[PDB]
């Protein structure tokens, strides 16, 4: 809601679905989920899920960042804009969308073993686009953040991918007063976001989304075994609605498991 | 506590790394097998899990029947050891300058090579690039202090010296059985980054 | 609903007797001809008596005056960027030569006439008027009454054949009979016609959904094409009989989508929109929102079409952005809370469809059931015939399955699918016509290695290539309102258009390649994909080319990129690497043959008439008839091509003056016109004529490698 911060990579796979497959951003329960396994270490979550489950507590997806905040195209009323540019494709004529990452695919190896290509996609950033999670300044999420720094996110992290330099600054104006949470009129949800039931009944009837199915493992250290998570549908980073809603936090647990899969889909929106 | 402590050193190049490739076209007269390079800097890189899984091959010999190697670079099953607490990086050319001023035209260069059969004598040329000798990139390699592991933090720091130590005998690359390896690890040292750790032993202990 | 299939009949069969008239030269009026003809060739009562009255009679009547909105049938191709041909009257066969439409071709034939009256005559006397012989009446129909003109007597550019134009009669008789059942000269002014449509969103992903580590790749991406083909031709025949209508209420069903000419009726809406939901929860139920089908459609009346400059791009307009806010607005908020709640303990995955439903292997690790079911219908492509049985296995529909039978009986079945053989050589009761580019030879094992030619000259490679026109959606939105006033834009010809794109890449590609030593995988005008070998895919795509503009006059040409790949390299990687090249191929002003690399992008002009049949002919001349320059001389060439700065054309100066004086003085004087030839293509100014030596000399090194 007050600080956006900056992530500037070099080097990231995020994931798609695949290992084959990038992509440029990484939708915000990638970055929360982050947090998570950064305060298990250091054990620490008690205090980051007491805070996560206040509505103080706000976060958002990366979107580019060059020389400026990004935010994406607003799906319906006639690829990224810069925040100077929403208004004029409002209106709308050319935006075409500049070069933030190239997605390069490299094959990998395992020497000497029997089916060991693996072909690993990787967004690596023009030398200058960063990627801004928005967020409520606190500093429990800057020592969470400082961490995740030397961690990395999203694809492999420990041959070599998604790390990070964090460049915390503050919310430039025209882009600090447009997110709301509790508006009532044209509002996009600049995170993937996932109402409460009846509320969801309310979204859905003139909401311009996406779908875009976040899915697909669980990471732990209580199995000996890997889980399927509990693929959880959600809304997109487009995603314009009327009448404001108000998101989850889906326990996507593997049924009968240890512990929870926390998969943030609440929303921080924008005004337009 | 907790602790990120990282280790530094300039890699240098005593011969010419060949590495990677995802194979595009021969094109008749040109490179073939060009080596992996960055495509915004189009330099040569030495990939993150090119130098991790070739450092854990190398521990594989020394510290195998194992737990050590497992809690040290992950193992896929083991409920515990999974990303096991070495966070390497790819490693990015810096002295790119120093390469200009000693006076080179390309960062690459192609090497010829041949295969001459037992039987009839006649040869099969190949033209290898390689990263040119005296270049030396930037590794840093994230380890990571939590509390289970200041149970057994030093006995960690034993091994990741001593696989050092084995990339400076082994190649780390492609092709280099002959050559094409022979990498050194310059200024090496360590220090502590997002936690707080003490590392005046570990750095007297890395000469 | 007897009353309707006579509609049908004699809908369809109407103006059957300007064939008769048109063979024989008769004189007095068609209707009366078809009819007499028809009451002479068949027993039929109120399908002969309203083939007479037609000029039930009373809804042909007004469907003949809607779908009419001496020379030979004459393209679709005049209506594009202006340069007139006319074609031969023949039949469709769907293994022959191709009818290029050549500009010589007005003439009065009445041979062939004869031909398609007597045919006509002989496979449509002894035939049962049923509501399932509609299909045949169609298909047979295709075959005879296609490139015969519509109507010649008027001076009006006959782009529409008479098999189009008759089941648009057809057409628009059964959505009059349908709009006046829901009911009970101003009809044109009312607004009873609705111009259906699908798309189904997720095709080329469905079909790209492979990796690295494939145990059997092509074999998936050939059948997976094809069962996303009989996906959208079974929405199709699903949706036209599930309602009270048939084909021919279609105008083609080419990549996701198939535009409809239903009816309005407050019927159709609501179970259109039942049967999208109905095929929804089925693509809920076995693909998890990996592809979805979104229908719409935009009403319209009789006047509207006839104006038709600026209203039928408006009811396009208006049936495609239904289909926007349904691909946007995806689901109904009770589907998407029965996808969330869950309670699944899955451990396991298809290692393709990343799904869990139920999963039996197939081969070393795991596999899903739609994902095995394609495992059976790579096999079962092989057949000729493709049933559409309840509950056999590999679904396309929710009460329904789809497998290729090997033509055989004691089986199940409700729509038989034939797809290489004729419009009717084999025809069952319920077979319907499928367009597929299917041609196969050996297995792509082979195809690296039979690049030898049984003399030991020829690199061991493998190519692929991935062709397509420019662009083929522009040209249904405006590739006929170009002439005229934007005019000529109207149903018919667009229908015509996308059958020809759709006959052309699926049908005739097979006879571009009755031969040639490589595998078309899917080919639908979108795309193509050809995986072969490198000397037969070259003239593969030189072939397919140059028919295609022997085709279309000379508009819509493509640009292709061909990428050469060496044994066993996998095919997700040589599908992908080839894709680039195609996108750098389009990476210009028209079109391109991006041939083996990201450069070597040339235009199809300044190629096939320059590199492939002047430069490589001229190289291949010289080095045949000459001893002594070999493989190290072309190597050099090639050398002092790539690097190319002004020194180096002194240096070929040198080179090629001192090798001069170094031949036999009897072969001074043919390397003497090679060498002037080269040095003047290599200094040329124009800067085209050494890359095209570059290529040249490329080709000649990989022919004459042992």
């Amino acid at each position: 809601t007050y600080k956006l911060y900056i992530m500037t990579f070099q080097n990231a796979h995020f994931g798609s679905g695949t290992l084959d497959s990038s992509k440029l951003t990484f939708s915000a329960d990638r970055i929360f989920s982050a947090l998570v396994l950064e305060a298990l270490k250091m054990g620490k979550l008690d205090a980051f899920l007491a805070e996560a489950n206040q509505d103080k507590f706000t976060l958002t997806d990366a979107f580019p960042f060059q020389f400026g905040p990004f935010l994406p195209k607003p799906i319906g009323y006639p690829q990224f804009l810069a925040l100077e540019n929403v208004d004029d494709y409002l209106n709308g004529e050319l935006f075409e969308n500049e070069e933030h990452a190239v997605i390069d695919t490299v094959t990998k190896n395992q020497p000497h073993k029997d089916d060991n290509l693996y072909q690993v996609a990787t967004t690596r950033f023009s030398n200058d686009t960063s990627l801004y999670v928005i967020a409520n300044e606190s500093d429990l999420l800057n020592e969470l953040m400082s961490s995740l720094q030397y961690s990395g996110l999203g694809g492999k992290r420990s041959s070599g991918f998604g790390r990070f330099e964090l460049d915390i600054q503050n919310i430039p104006l025209e882009l600090s007063d447009r997110l709301t949470k509790n508006h009532s009129d044209k509002v996009m949800s600049l995170t993937t976001a996932l109402p409460v039931d009846a509320d969801l009944e309310e979204a859905m009837e003139d909401g311009h989304y996406l779908l875009t199915k976040s899915s697909g493992f669980a990471f732990s250290h209580a199995t000996n075994e890997n889980y399927r998570k509990q693929d959880l549908y959600k809304f997109a980073s487009g995603s314009t609605f009327s009448k404001t809603f108000e998101g989850q936090i889906v326990d996507v647990r593997p049924l009968d498991f240890p512990h929870a899969v926390l998969n943030y889909a609440k929303p921080l929106f924008f005004k337009l | 506590t907790f602790a990120k402590i990282k280790f530094s050193a300039q890699i240098r190049l005593e011969t010419g790394l060949h590495i990677g490739g995802s194979d595009a076209f021969a094109a008749i007269g040109a490179i073939n097998s060009p080596v992996i390079k960055d495509p915004i800097t189009n330099l040569p890189i030495i990939p993150g899990s090119s130098l991790k899984g070739k450092m854990r091959t190398l521990l594989a010999k020394v510290y195998n029947e194992s737990d050590i190697l497992s809690r040290l670079f992950g193992n896929s099953k083991d409920k515990r050891f999974k990303m096991g607490r070495l966070i390497f990086r790819d490693a990015f050319l810096s002295n790119a300058d120093e390469l200009d001023s000693l006076g080179v035209r390309s960062y690459t260069e192609v090497k010829f090579e041949n295969t001459i059969d037992r039987i009839t004598a006649e040869a099969n040329p190949r033209q290898i690039e390689r990263a040119i000798r005296n270049s030396t990139f930037d590794f840093e390699l994230i380890y990571e202090i939590t509390d289970e592991n200041e149970n057994q933090v030093e006995e960690d720091f034993k091994v990741i010296r001593d696989g050092l130590k084995l990339l400076e005998l082994d190649y780390l690359g492609g092709s280099g059985s002959r050559g094409y390896g022979k990498v050194a690890f310059e200024n090496l040292k360590a220090t502590t980054v997002f936690g707080n750790y003490d590392v005046k032993t570990l750095n007297e202990l890395l000469t | 609903k007897k009353e309707k299939i006579d509609l049908f009949y004699g809908a369809l069969l109407a103006d059957i007797g300007k064939v008769i008239q048109r063979a024989t030269g008769e004189r007095k009026k068609h209707a009366l001809v078809g009819a007499d003809w028809f009451d002479e060739i068949a027993d039929n009562q109120v399908i002969s008596d309203q083939i007479r009255y037609h000029m039930l009679a009373y809804i042909t009547y007004i469907a003949d005056n809607i779908a009419s909105g001496y020379t030979n049938q004459a393209d679709i191709f005049n209506v594009f960027g202006a340069q007139k041909r006319y074609f031969k009257p023949t039949v469709l066969n769907l293994k022959s030569k191709p009818n290029f439409a050549s500009a010589t071709y007005e003439p009065f034939s009445k041979g062939d006439y004869a031909a398609i009256a007597t045919r006509i005559k002989n496979e449509l006397a002894e035939f049962e008027f049923n509501q399932v012989q509609i299909d045949s009446l169609l298909n047979l129909f295709e075959a005879t009454l296609s490139f015969v003109p519509s109507s010649t007597n008027t001076k009006e550019i006959a782009d529409i054949s008479l098999a189009d134009h008759s089941r648009l009669t057809a057409a628009f008789a059964l959505a009059i009979y349908d709009y006046l059942e829901d009911k009970g000269s101003a009809f044109y002014e009312e607004e009873a016609f609705l111009l259906a449509s699908f798309d189904l969103s997720g095709i080329q992903d469905f079909i790209y959904n492979i990796n690295i580590a494939t145990n059997g790749a092509a074999k998936q991406l050939k059948a997976r094409s094809l069962y996303l083909d009989f996906m959208s031709e079974y929405i199709a025949d699903s949706l036209l009989d599930k309602l009270g209508l048939n084909r021919a209420n279609m105008l083609y069903v080419g990549g996701g989508h198939a535009y409809f000419v239903l009816a309005n009726t407050e019927k159709t809406v609501e179970t259109l929109v039942q049967f999208e939901k109905d095929f929804n929860q089925f693509l809920l139920a076995n693909f998890q929102t990996r592809l979805y089908v979104a229908f719409g459609w935009g009403s319209f009346a009789a006047k509207d079409i006839m104006n038709s400059p600026e209203s039928y791009r408006q009811v396009y307009q208006k049936a495609s952005r239904m289909i926007s806010k349904k691909k946007i607005s995806r689901y109904d908020y009770q589907t998407l809370m029965l996808l969330n709640r869950g309670g699944k303990s899955s451990e396991r995955e298809c290692e393709i469809c990343h799904s869990v439903e139920n999963l039996v292997s197939y081969h070393d690790q795991k596999v899903c059931d739609i994902c095995r079911g394609l495992y059976q219908f790579s096999k079962e492509i092989a057949h000729d015939h493709f049933i559409i049985t309840e509950n056999e296995g590999l679904p396309i529909g929710p009460n329904a399955c789809l497998k290729g039978v090997a033509f055989e009986k004691l089986s199940q079945e409700a729509f038989s699918r034939v797809y290489v053989k004729n419009d009717y050589k084999a025809g069952t009761v319920k077979a319907t016509h499928v367009f597929v580019g299917d041609y196969q030879c050996d297995e792509i094992y082979n195809y690296a290695a039979l690049s030898k030619n049984e003399n030991g000259l020829g690199i061991k490679r493998l190519a692929v290539v991935r062709l397509d026109v420019d662009d083929l959606g522009a040209a249904f939105m405006a590739g006929f309102s170009q002439q005229g006033n934007g005019q000529y834009s109207t149903l018919s010809r667009s229908a015509t258009f996308s059958r020809s794109m759709s006959l052309f890449f699926k049908v005739y590609i097979n006879q571009f390649a009755s031969d040639k030593k490589l595998s078309i995988i899917y080919a639908g005008g979108d795309d193509v994909f050809a995986i072969g070998s490198w000397q037969d895919i070259i003239a593969f795509t030189v072939e397919l080319r140059e028919n295609f503009i022997k085709w279309t006059n000379g508009k819509l040409t493509l640009s292709a990129g061909i990428g050469l790949f060496a044994d066993k390299t996998p095919i997700s990687l040589m599908a992908h690497q080839t894709g680039e090249l195609e996108e750098a191929a389009k990476g210009n002003e028209k079109d391109s043959i991006s041939l083996f690399s990201s450069d070597y992008t040339f235009k199809f002009d300044r190629f096939i008439t320059n590199v492939y049949d002047d430069k490589l002919e001229q190289i291949r001349y010289f080095f045949n008839h000459q001893d002594e320059r070999g493989k190290n001389f072309i190597y050099k060439l090639i050398e002092l091509l790539r690097n190319h700065d002004r020194m180096n054309m002194a240096r070929l100066a040198y080179y090629l003056t001192r090798l001069e004086e170094l031949t036999r003085e009897t072969d001074r004087d043919k390397f003497k016109t090679f060498k002037n030839l080269f040095y003047s293509w290599y200094t040329n100014k124009n800067d085209k004529d050494r890359k095209e030596a570059e290529l040249a000399l490329l080709l000649y090194i990989y022919e004459i490698r042992k």
